């Protein structure tokens, strides 16, 4: 059902000269097998774990404690605009009104094309520059709600 | 205040920054008195002389805490039986409202490899971890970069300025979790473990990283390090007249004209923060209240603005200096949707380990979620005040729930109209069952 | 099954207030004189009549958190959707 | 070692923590995560004593008395007004989720949580709001499954996988959705999993084998026997 491709398992092994322990690579090898399928399956978990040498139930605890591995499918990009205090007191609910009001879907849904996962996160360490977002690798601050249509398009 | 001149006596840590806000490469690093701390280290200084000049020049932990580094770094074992021991740099940074350590890792990552190199070798480390956060995508490309800029120009790997210590750093990034910047927890995170924390006593002095020896040490404590050892002890205790010696990285966030960061002697007040660098609140704005150091401080009021940011001072009025960045709410924000907010971030970023943070928290935001719809009930304020008793220190297992429940007893303390405002309904947990008469508790 | 012994029954109602469902009671009919003991001994069919009683309304499985046949997990009395571990909110 | 409980002196054993010197003497201190076989780990946060620095001291502090050395001249005290008060208040946040089960619960009688739930004195809610819920898992034929009755207190993960070695059992998730089980749907494979009904202190591990011919502690006719 799942199969590791070659670089995955190149990159994990790669990790686990760095650590005493090959545990300690759990995390990488998560993050390395949901950078290349946008999320951890099922099989993936089983995988993973014989590739490091420790149970399935801790693989699977780690991926289930960290929140950005993620367990369940999401779409192409991954919105993650900020919950906290400072993007609080500089408005993030407008920045979170125009993206429901635009993508059509709650936090933690995706579009019904896959093209866009909304979630919230926490502190992006950007509180000066707040509102501030998180599309896949880019980080997104001084934000304002009718900047939000004209910020998405560029993410096909 | 725009002529702020950052001279190399005066900033020690941002002295170095570009106008662009372009990150300093090592040959720009080196120009610029880089690696020269490094240098007189590791040829002139033994590691027990360097621990002993960072506990003399009074180098506190910048991660919040303000425990003394060089006692953290006299309290390794002096067997020598132990050698496989291990540097942290705690590069999470989760805290709401803190944003240092993303501009001292953008923009100087030499300073960070320079210090952790310096620390490495008075701890006598074989190894050394940057323990980032996730989304610091840029931090880590930089730091990256400069470790391999480091590692080929001889500054890390084997027999490092031909004085034959090995030294490995590695970036380690996260997947996002507030926790994680605990330290025993970072070191849990760090095996591949869940990010529970541990029980101290022992420390990670003595049974740290995979129960080796290991020493954590934020950001900027390790940026700290070099200015020290390449300008003496006595131009540090120098530069500041406070018990807290050295610079820190203090500013105000939010609804401010200029909000921001700057390196700041210890002992500056808040309102000279807030008004001249800063430069005040907005147009039509009134400040009602602040948290000196990030989402897990009291709140303090206006008259607290004139007290000097110093650990001890703000001890004194109730709250902790923290990261000393510092956040302004002003009069338009409602206290029990800010403190509601806090309580949502810090239940949802509990790990679940200990019953009071974990079962306690969401609790306190169901309450807060009541005060904020306007349908509170009378048990409610006495309810939040007794959760902020009972998980303060000591009663959990670790220190996430106290700074929890800071910001909501400070909150009831100062702003309790609008909690007490938001009580509409009368009491009830219970439906009526039909053929059983209720006891009628008076 | 279910069976009482109405011969030792002093009719104390202790078993009703113990109920924590509210399925036994005590009826006013005092009408139960037999002519063997060994009737005396009530099973189920003697005891299970076709409606609530006493309480009209109350359903201790409408409470209960324990899933059967028509309410499935987080369907009862103040009671959340179950979230499932693999979520992707924090 | 001399220990102080209550002003009451003992003689304990300096090498134990509190906890098991107190439950040795046959004081009642309420505990959950503790396990005399699996040692301390001060999860649940239950067993909470106040602790001074000597004889003349009064304000005490709140300590744990599972991660508490009985060392000499030991200051505690059990009945403390807010020791008891704590301890009632982790009673009560493990009952603000747990569910209204007890009556179709096969721990009833023999619930540990039950137990500490009226040892600490706690019998009025004033918990107004939802209780979180979990679906079960299917664990074979000897172990059955109900997540909602779980108090987090980490016995089952610590005994299946510290002591009997077991890999299929472990912890996932967060804050306060914790789950502990299998990472899916299978049989338990390890060889002592039936002890986890004698070490989860609450119904979520229960013997499914009893379970289908189920009694009451209180209706059974037990005999020691090998
Ligand atoms: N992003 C950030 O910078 C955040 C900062 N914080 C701050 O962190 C602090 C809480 O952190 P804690 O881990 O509870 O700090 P702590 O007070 O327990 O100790 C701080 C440091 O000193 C060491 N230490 C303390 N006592 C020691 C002893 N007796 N022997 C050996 N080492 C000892 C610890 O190992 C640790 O490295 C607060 O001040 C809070 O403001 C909290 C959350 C986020
Ligand atoms: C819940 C919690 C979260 C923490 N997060 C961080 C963090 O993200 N970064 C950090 O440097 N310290 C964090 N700390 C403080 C550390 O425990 C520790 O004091 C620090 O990382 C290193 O000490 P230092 O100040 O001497 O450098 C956190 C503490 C707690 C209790
Ligand atoms: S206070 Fe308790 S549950 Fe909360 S983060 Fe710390 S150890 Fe985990
Ligand atoms: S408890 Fe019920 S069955 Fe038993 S004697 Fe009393 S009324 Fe009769
Ligand atoms: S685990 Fe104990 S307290 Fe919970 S429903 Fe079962 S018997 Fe009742
Ligand atoms: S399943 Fe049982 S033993 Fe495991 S944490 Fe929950 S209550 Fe404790
Ligand atoms: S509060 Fe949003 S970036 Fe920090
Ligand atoms: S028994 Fe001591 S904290 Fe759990």
């Amino acid at each position: 059902a799942f199969e590791l491709s070659a670089a995955e398992r190149e990159a994990i092994e790669h990790e686990m000269h760095h650590y005493e322990d090959p545990r300690a690579a759990s995390i990488e090898a998560l993050k390395i097998v949901q950078k290349q399928r946008g999320w951890v399956p099922d099989g993936a978990i089983h995988a993973i774990a014989d590739v490091l040498g420790i149970p399935a139930s801790d693989v699977e605890g780690v991926a289930t404690f960290y929140s950005q591995i993620f367990r369940q499918p999401v779409g192409r990009h991954v919105i993650r605009y900020c919950d906290s205090v400072v993007c609080h007191i500089n408005g993030y609910q407008g920045i979170q009104a125009a993206l429901e009001k635009k993508l059509n879907i709650k936090p933690g849904q995706t579009t019904f094309d896959g093209r866009f996962t909304l979630l919230p996160t926490c502190c992006l360490g950007n509180c000066d520059k707040g509102p501030n977002m998180m599309i896949d690798e880019d980080t997104h601050a001084h934000l304002t709600p009718e900047a939000i249509p004209e910020l998405l398009e560029r993410y096909k | 205040m725009k002529n702020i001149i950052r001279t190399p006596e005066t900033h020690p840590l941002t002295w170095r920054l570009r106008d662009d806000k372009q990150p300093v490469w090592l040959d720009e690093y080196r120009s610029k008195n880089g690696y020269e701390g490094a240098r007189k280290a590791l040829t002139g200084l033994s590691p027990d002389e360097i621990v002993n000049q960072v506990k003399d020049a009074g180098l506190k932990g910048r991660g919040g805490a303000g425990f003394s580094t060089g006692l953290k770094w006299s309290l390794m074992p002096k067997d020598e039986s132990m050698n496989i021991r291990y540097l942290l740099c705690n590069a999470d940074e989760m805290e709401p409202g803190t944003y240092k350590d993303r501009l001292l890792m953008e923009q100087l990552p030499h300073l960070l490899v320079e210090g952790m190199l310096i620390s490495a070798f008075a701890l006598k480390a074989y190894r050394g971890y940057i323990f980032l956060r996730g989304e610091y995508i840029e931090a880590a490309v930089n730091l990256r970069r400069a470790i391999a800029e480091a590692t080929e120009a001889g500054l890390l790997g084997k027999n490092i300025m031909g004085t034959g210590f090995d030294f490995e750093l590695f970036v380690h990034t996260g997947a996002g979790r507030y926790i994680c910047g605990e330290e025993t927890a970072l070191i849990n995170s760090l095996e591949g473990r869940r990010a529970n924390p541990r029980s101290k006593p022992p420390f990670p002095a003595t049974s740290g990283a995979w129960g080796k020896p290991t020493c954590v040490n934020n950001v900027e404590t390790l940026c700290n390090v070099p200015a020290i050892l390449a300008n003496g002890v006595e131009w540090y205790q120098n530069i500041s007249k406070s018990k807290d010696a050295g610079t820190k990285l203090m500013g105000f966030s939010g609804r401010v004209k200029n909000p921001g960061l700057w390196e700041l002697p210890f002992g500056t007040t808040a309102r000279e923060i807030l008004e001249d660098y800063a430069g005040g609140m907005r147009d039509g704005l009134k400040f009602k209240a602040w948290q000196p150091g990030g989402a897990g401080t009291d709140f303090l009021t206006e008259a607290h603005l004139d007290l000097p940011m110093e650990f001890e001072s703000i001890g004194k009025a109730g709250s902790r200096l923290g990261t000393a960045l510092a956040m302004a709410v002003d009069h338009e924000i409602n206290m029990v949707s800010l403190v509601r907010n806090l309580e949502e971030f810090f239940a949802r970023e509990s790990c679940g380990w200990c019953t009071p943070c974990r079962d306690g928290l969401p609790w306190s935001v169901k309450i807060l979620r009541a005060l904020e719809r306007g349908e509170g009930q009378p048990g409610d304020i006495e309810t939040l005040e007794q959760l902020c008793r009972f998980l303060g220190p000591g009663k959990t297992f670790c220190a996430h729930a106290p700074g929890a429940v800071e910001p909501l007893q400070s909150a009831i303390k100062y702003f309790r109209e609008e909690f007490e405002a938001g009580i509409k309904q009368p009491f009830s947990n219970t439906h009526l069952i039909n053929g059983i008469q209720p006891n009628l508790l008076k | 099954f279910f069976r009482i012994n109405f011969s030792r029954c002093i009719f104390c109602g202790l078993c009703e207030e113990a109920c924590p469902t509210t399925a036994i009671q005590l009826t006013p009919d005092f009408e139960m004189g037999e002519y063997k003991r060994q009737d005396l001994v009530y099973e189920k069919e003697d005891l299970l009549i076709s409606g609530p009683g006493k309480y009209p309304e109350y359903n201790f499985y409408r409470m209960a958190g324990m899933a059967i046949d028509g309410k499935d997990k987080g369907e009862a009395e103040n009671e959340a959707k179950p979230i499932d571990v693999k979520s992707l909110l924090p | 070692a001399t220990i102080h409980v209550d002003g009451k002196e003992y003689e304990v054993n300096g090498a134990d923590n509190l906890l098991e010197a107190c439950l040795s003497l046959g004081l009642d201190i309420p505990y959950f995560c503790w396990h005399p076989a699996l040692g301390s780990v001060g999860a649940c946060r239950q067993c909470a004593v106040k602790q001074y620095q000597n004889a003349e001291d009064t304000r005490g502090r709140l300590v744990m008395s599972c991660m508490t050395p009985a060392s000499d001249g030991t200051f505690i005290s059990i009945d403390d007004e807010e020791a008891k008060q704590f301890r009632e208040s982790v009673v009560e946040w493990l009952m603000t989720n747990h569910p209204h089960d007890c009556p179709v619960c096969e721990e009833g009688g023999n619930c540990h949580l039950q137990d500490m739930t009226v040892m600490t004195g706690h019998s009025f809610r004033r918990y107004r709001f939802t209780k979180r819920t979990h679906r079960n898992q299917d664990l074979g034929p000897f172990i059955s499954h109900e997540m909602n009755r779980c108090i987090a207190c980490y016995r089952c993960v610590r005994y299946y996988k510290d002591y009997a070695g077991g890999t299929d059992l472990g912890v996932y998730g967060a804050h306060d959705n914790v789950y502990f089980g299998r990472p899916e749907d299978g049989t338990l494979e390890s060889e002592f999993s039936g002890n986890l009904v004698e070490i989860c202190p609450t119904g979520v591990f229960t013997d499914k084998t009893h379970s289908e011919r189920y009694n009451r502690k209180w209706d059974m006719q037990f005999a020691p026997s090998i």
